[PDB]
């Protein structure tokens, strides 16, 4: 996963 | 700027709680255990190592630099340290929708958004995300600093490093 922040 | 110098104990397999990697013909911390004589005296990842014990660690490789660690004689070991060479500080402002416009994954920044905060400040990829706000997040899972980022105010400013 990744998270845009 | 200048380096300063530290003096740490040897665990009973005389370890200080360190690996080191080499880059650019220097000697890098990579990795820093919890609770060991390394974190106690502030060595972080990145700092650069110029000597154990007044020896140049330059063209070393990461086994010949933890070897040398290993086989130091004594209770003490001495290091000289240039405190992170490579670290940047960004500030960037949250918008309306609270994101100050980057992705992220493990740790490492991999996309900018585009007229976002991030991208008016120039923050750059392929770099490490090293401290949010005053807390480290090295060695912290990709939750945790996405946690840190939603609770903190409008104002996010990180120090960062390419990573190398």
């Amino acid at each position: 996963n990744e998270y845009y922040v | 700027m200048d380096p300063r110098e530290v003096i740490l104990c040897k665990d009973q397999d005389g370890k200080i709680g360190l690996r080191l990697k080499s880059i650019d013909n220097g000697i890098f911390v990579q990795l820093v255990q919890a609770n060991s004589p390394a974190s106690l005296v502030g060595l972080r990842f990145g700092d650069q190592v110029l000597q154990i014990n007044g020896e140049n660690c330059a063209g070393w490789s990461s086994d010949k630099a933890h070897k040398v660690l290993k086989q130091a004689f004594g209770e003490k070991i001495t290091m000289t340290i240039r405190d992170r060479p490579f670290e940047r500080t960004i500030t960037m402002h949250k918008d309306s929708t609270g994101h100050v416009g980057f992705i992220f994954k493990n740790g490492k920044i991999t996309s900018i958004v585009k007229d976002s905060s991030a991208a008016r400040n120039g923050l750059l990829t392929e770099h490490n995300i090293c401290e949010i706000n005053g807390q480290n997040v090295i060695g912290l899972k990709d939750s945790q600093i996405a946690d840190i980022l939603s609770t903190s105010g409008t104002v996010v400013t990180i120090t960062i490093m390419p990573a190398f």
